[PDB]
């Protein structure tokens, strides 16, 4: 009920909406075509609706959905592909036939009619439950048990509690009665992409991000819940710190968000993340794809499916952290997104505020990477879920000074700061350990403390070597290496090695390709030990150079040490090496 | 000593921060228990039956007067049904008294639980659209908060 | 040093923190003696208004 | 009394659009009267109304218009503009943006109901300020001083660590001392924090022991971006309750001022009103005047109001409309140096554009020494100087540098280091800073100083 009445391109007014509520999706016309309602003027609405509008002929019939943009989400939202608006891709190729997406496509988000091994929790038929429990668990595949808990504003005293059995997502679990009526509950459930997923209580970041690569782990931690920024536009270079992430992070699942990218990076992505597959502890093989889910929003999508894409995904990753698992959500770009906002502004005549950006974009921004942190779940059993970010800069231009990049910096903790001269350099990690900060150091106490307790007094050491290194490179420039005393000189050779080395990871190696915090915290301490046992003896820097090179060589052999030599292995060797040349600089000097 | 003594100073903090909120979480209970005593004070009053007829009458015309609708639609409690009946349009005629003009059509019957209505009128408009709330449940809690400052003056000790 | 510093300490702390929360009980106590007193006083001038009505 | 009267209901709102809600048919409408909106789900929120019309008046709610529906929600009419509770008892505990507390407390009982966006203290009656204020830090005492009821900010841009001096600043303040009860009550308001941040500052400030005389104002980003924009508004109206009506000396504090101009900018832009530069609204030197113009001394009561707003320039740059208004109003700056943080100093103050327009008055007889003014002048005015001999030996060499301009680099790079430094909890008192402040002085010869009179420098004495 209710008719279309002003068709004007994207927007759409219809009549008979008296009790249309403001964000509202409705579907409009015969094609089910979907839009928004903004504004509620007088007993009609306006529709903005997202896909293409011609076509439609005046009084064709306008169905209100009474439910804001909300994901679907529950059991097997892993592995599929889906859309901005929550469109599953893969679904809809398979039952369209066609190439093309459909104008008017009505796939559910997922399968209902697909079976999966429900497993009730050992909870009373007549107990009394709430929100956030995790009353059951389902076996959606393998290396992520999904934790089906009840639905999230819920509060009852349940009555059916189903059997272990296999069940569809139509088919009823779940039925409870605290006032005199009695709801069941379904697996399925949804929650709208812009109201967060209810907290308990926000945690204190602890728990560092394992990247996999040297540098990141060791210079500039990131905690679990951490907002991190990538400067990454050209090279697919933040592709490739994605792709170590999925195969080797701790996040027990990740979610990829690419909105508003060319189609065929998208394309790229999409063939290479299948490809891609994650070792277990146990060494057997099983794929990234399993446990990720990848949501894509090509140029061609509709302008709002790209900007809500962002809020669809951070909402699957905000149920994947109630769930009681460690997660990290990737923006494949996020001048994608503010792109997408500009062009919704302009499309709805707000005022500019800096650069044609609407005035609202630090408020959505600021929102989004706030949606991310170490969480205290709802409900019981009492455990703890984190998402952290790691949503990627492209600025347009390599400016920092355009306003979304200057919002991310306000707001961001870790600024991995990827720099294009580093691969015009041949570094493959390509991070700029220079331009790139980490405000998430303090938060490394008690966890650096625990692994080992001279860690941050070598990290220190390591910034300062850093930052000696960076300003000995404009000494040598002026005058050159000889006028620099020896223990400078040393401070240079070192930090030159040190960035060869440790900083410096190809990870196009078997041995490389994985970068441990043992055998890394191990490599810098060698590498800080020999520097510190090499100063005291300042000897001619020539003179000790060519003594204590089968120290270096020994040192540069911690690069070589491996984790595919064992971890054990690894840190035996790394011990050996560190006495090994603490016993060349002792007994030359 | 000098960097832990700082923890002895923090749980002289936080042990004087408790106590303190600790007594304002006590005052804020008896502020609470004066609005219970307030409450129940009041249905006492709605308990009263004949001296209580007036005080309706009056909220009725003052409702009526400053909504100044032609026509309005108001709803009582079973109990005093029979007396707001019985008031009728004498509201209607004090009110015509207070500005010439001629009394509007009056409508009672749904009512609201006795102890939830606590009595008052609902006088509203026609469809419903503008509402003139006047419960004396309704009427304190907005006295409430107006007196609270010299409540608080009052609690001297 | 630090063992006279750790035997001065062992103690007052907590001694201070339990007069400071009998001090804050007998706080309020007077405090509830005194809305004891002035509640039926409270509840009649709030009634008063309720019931007044004028015009 | 005349009688009392219960809130008109309503539910014609006839328009939704934007943060607007649009009503219609309004018996007696009132401009700025508070409304709360009860939605058809059932939940609550508040707004203003920020223009009347004939029986139309359009409301700017608070927490958003999504969720609206033009023939279930219904709107009430308080009929009054908006109050804050404040009351004695407000000390030693947090408040979110709207006030509501969040320190798992009761309530706030008031002693009596103020209007925020309070009148202004009348010209005559208000008094310049004459005391100065111990903030426990070396370099603002020194120099570019304070006093008790004059407004002065910190200039610092996105990644300084402004922050953290903020909270040195409230928990080693005090007065100076040559009492507790009426002693500085610190009001910390918080506008637009991250919560890492905010978990900061409730934890430095719990932990202090100050909290026996310390309220947090509290405003997250995920609260409502309008409810930003009251909150500096409700802090300084319990400022001013405490200081005026209640004596003890207050010491405010705004972060993230950038923030609540961006709060502005937002609810601007929403309303579609004229933009200023940089599309900030044109009467935003108003609404920062009506937030700053309000610490002072009244005369008639010995409380005093102080105001230390931090900003922070966006592109770092001074010229930016926010930080613009603030130097055209505020009554001077701190400025934050980001070279000075890079050259790896934790007070990273740049003496340059660090001036105070009352220090004139804050240094006397009372405190501080006859030398202050001149002392402050020469440090002040031969740093530029040393600077310029700096940037001359760049674009010419070392040798550049003469028997005098080597004498300006030296006193520079020595100001530098050792002047400026200080601990992170250095309570470092002003004649032992102003020993080695005259040392740098000194530093270069003692008759080349042309501003100073030497006799001044000579009614001190060299150790």
């Amino acid at each position: 009920y209710g008719y279309v009445r002003k068709v004007s391109g994207p927007v759409v007014i219809a009549d008979g909406m008296n009790g249309a509520a403001m964000y509202e999706l409705v579907r409009v016309g015969h094609d089910n075509l979907i839009g928004e309602i903004i504004r509620l003027e007088g007993d009609s609405a306006t529709i903005q609706v997202y896909e293409e509008t011609a076509g439609l002929m005046v009084n064709d019939p306008v169905l209100r959905t009474h439910k804001p943009l909300s994901v679907e989400l529950g059991p097997g939202i892993l592995g599929n592909i889906f859309d901005g608006i929550q469109r599953p891709l893969k679904t809809i190729a398979i039952r369209s036939g066609d190439v093309y997406i459909p104008r008017g496509v009505s796939v559910p988000a997922l399968d209902k009619d697909t079976l999966w091994e429900f497993q009730p929790k050992k909870i009373g038929e007549g107990d009394l439950l709430t929100g956030g429990d995790l009353y059951a668990t389902v076996f959606e595949n393998s290396l992520m048990q999904h934790h089906v808990a009840l639905p999230p504003d819920a509060m009852g005293k349940v009555t059916y509690v189903a059997p272990a059995g296999q069940y569809s997502l139509k088919d009823t679990v779940l039925e409870l009665e605290f006032q005199g009526v009695k709801k069941s509950f379904t697996m399925l459930q949804a929650w709208p992409v812009r109201t967060p997923r209810p907290v308990s209580s926000k945690l204190a970041a602890d728990t560092p991000l394992l990247t996999g690569q040297r540098v990141l782990d060791a210079l500039f931690p990131s905690v679990l819940g951490g907002t991190c920024a990538i400067p990454g536009a050209f090279g697919c270079g933040k592709t490739v710190i994605s792709q170590a992430l999925s195969k080797y992070s701790n996040s027990d699942t990740v979610v990829y968000v690419g909105c508003g990218e060319r189609g065929n990076e998208m394309a790229e992505v999409l063939m290479d993340f299948p490809q891609l597959t994650m070792t277990l502890p146990d060494g057997r093989e099983e794929s990234v794809m399993k446990r990720t889910t990848l949501v894509a929003n090509t140029s061609n999508m509709p302008v709002a499916a790209r900007e809500a894409s962002i809020y669809t995904g951070i909402t699957i990753a905000e149920y994947f952290r109630d769930m009681g698992y460690n997660v990290s959500m990737m923006a494949d770009s996020t001048s994608r997104w503010a792109e997408a906002l500009r062009e919704i502004s302009g499309r709805l005549a707000e005022m500019p505020a800096d650069s044609g950006y609407p005035a609202y974009l630090a408020a959505r921004l600021a929102s989004f990477y706030e949606r991310a942190g170490k969480v205290k779940c709802l409900g019981g059993p009492e455990r703890t879920g984190s998402v952290t970010i790691v949503g990627a800069v492209s600025p347009p231009g390599g400016d920092f000074s355009d306003p979304v990049t200057s919002a991310t910096l306000s707001i961001v903790q870790v600024f991995w700061g990827l720099d294009k001269k580093l691969a015009q350099r041949k570094h493959f990690p390509s991070v700029n350990w220079l331009i790139s900060y980490s405000k998430y150091s303090t938060a490394l106490e008690s966890f650096y403390e625990q692994f080992d307790p001279d860690f941050i007094n070598i990290r220190t050491k390591a910034r300062e070597v850093l930052q000696r290194e960076d300003d000995l490179n404009e000494i040598v420039q002026l005058v050159g290496k000889d006028a620099l005393a020896e223990g400078d000189k040393i401070t240079l050779e070192t930090a030159k090695l040190l960035r060869e080395d440790y900083l410096a990871q190809n990870a196009f190696t078997p041995y490389d390709k994985f970068c441990p915090f043992y055998k890394s915290v191990w490599m810098m301490r060698n590498i800080i030990h020999f520097y510190n046992l090499a100063n005291q003896a300042v000897i001619t820097y020539t003179l000790i150079k060519h003594r204590l090179g089968d120290l270096f060589y020994r040192l540069v052999s911690q690069k070589f040490e491996d984790p595919a030599e064992g971890e054990p292995a690894l840190v035996a060797k790394f011990k050996k090496l560190h006495e090994d040349l603490t016993a060349g600089f002792r007994a030359l000097e | 000593e000098k960097q832990v003594e700082i923890r002895k100073k923090i749980e002289y903090s936080m042990q004087l921060n408790a106590s303190r909120i600790k007594v304002l979480q006590a005052q804020d209970d008896l502020v609470s228990n004066m609005m219970e005593a307030a409450s129940k004070e009041v249905l006492n009053v709605s308990r009263d039956h004949n001296s209580y007829k007036k005080l309706l009458k009056g909220l009725i015309v003052q409702s009526l007067l400053r909504l100044k609708e032609p026509a309005v639609l108001l709803r009582c409690r079973k109990d005093d049904h029979h007396l707001v009946e019985s008031v009728l349009e004498s509201a209607k005629e004090e009110y015509a008294q207070k500005l010439q003009v001629h009394p509007p059509e009056i409508i009672v019957h749904h009512n609201a639980h006795g102890p939830s209505c606590s009595g008052g009128v609902v006088v509203a408009s026609r469809d419903g659209k503008i509402v003139c709330e006047n419960t004396l449940d309704a009427r304190l809690d907005v006295v409430f908060r107006k007196k609270l400052p010299e409540i608080r003056k009052q609690l001297v000790s | 040093e630090f063992q006279r510093k750790l035997a001065e300490s062992s103690g007052d702390s907590g001694a201070n923190v339990k007069r400071l929360e009998q001090e804050t009980e007998v706080k309020i106590h007077h405090l509830n003696a005194g809305a004891e007193k002035i509640q039926y006083d409270v509840v009649q001038m709030l009634l008063k208004h309720v019931t007044t009505v004028k015009n | 009394e005349g009688t009392l009267e219960v809130a008109m209901e309503y539910r014609t709102v006839t328009g939704v659009a934007g943060p607007l809600v649009i009503l219609d048919k309004v018996k007696g409408p009132k401009y700025y009267e508070i409304v709360n909106i009860r939605l058809g789900d059932g939940t609550m929120r508040r707004g203003q109304v920020l223009e009347v019309d004939g029986e139309k008046a359009v409301v700017q709610v608070f927490e958003g218009t999504s969720g609206i529906d033009n023939k279930f929600t219904t709107v009430q009419f308080t009929g009054e503009v908006l109050k804050t509770p404040v009351s004695l008892d407000m000390l030693g505990r947090i408040f979110n943006g709207s006030g509501k507390p969040i320190d798992n407390g009761p309530p706030i009982l008031p002693e009596a109901y103020l209007d925020i966006s309070g009148s202004s203290i009348n010209p005559s009656e208000r008094t310049y300020p004459e005391e100065m204020i111990q903030t426990g830090i070396s370099t603002i005492d020194v120099m570019n001083s304070i006093a008790r009821g004059q407004k002065i900010p910190l200039f610092s841009a996105a990644g300084l660590p402004h922050n953290e001096i903020a909270a040195q600043i409230c928990r080693q303040a005090g007065l100076v001392k040559r009492g507790e009860e009426d002693n500085f009550a610190i009001v910390f308001a918080a506008m637009g924090v991250n919560m890492e941040t905010a978990q900061f500052f409730k934890r430095d400030f719990e932990e202090n022991g100050s909290m026996e005389r310390v309220t947090l104002f509290l405003n997250l980003a995920n609260d409502p971006t309008i409810e930003r924009i009251i909150t500096p508004r409700i802090a300084l109206t319990t400022a001013e309750y405490l200081a005026y009506e209640c004596g003890k000396h207050v010491l405010v504090i705004l972060t993230d001022m950038s923030s609540y101009a961006d709060a502005l900018r937002e609810v601007s832009a929403a309303r579609e009103e004229v933009p200023g530069r940089r599309g900030y609204p044109g009467y935003m030197y108003t609404d920062l005047a009506q937030i700053y113009e309000r610490a002072g001394r009244i005369e008639g009561r010995k409380g005093s109001i102080t105001q230390i707003p931090i900003l922070t320039m966006p592109n770092d740059d001074i010229t930016h409309p926010t930080p613009d208004l603030t130097g055209y109003i505020t009554e001077g700056q701190i400025y934050i140096d980001r070279q000075l943080q890079n050259r790896q100093i934790y007070p990273p103050i740049n003496v340059l554009p660090s001036l105070s327009r009352l220090m004139k008055s804050a240094i006397g007889e009372g405190m501080t020494r006859r030398d202050h003014s001149d002392v402050s002048n020469q440090l002040y005015a031969n740093y530029a100087i040393g600077k310029d001999v700096q940037a001359m030996k760049a674009v010419v060499g070392e040798e550049a540098l003469s028997s005098e301009d080597l004498l300006y680099l030296e006193f520079l790079d020595k100001f530098e280091r050792k002047f400026v430094a200080q601990g992170a909890y250095d309570s470092r008192n002003i004649f032992q800073s102003l020993d080695l402040a005259w040392t740098l002085l000194r530093i270069f010869p003692r008759e080349l100083l042309h501003r100073i009179p030497g006799k001044t420098l000579d009614q001190y004495y060299s150790r």
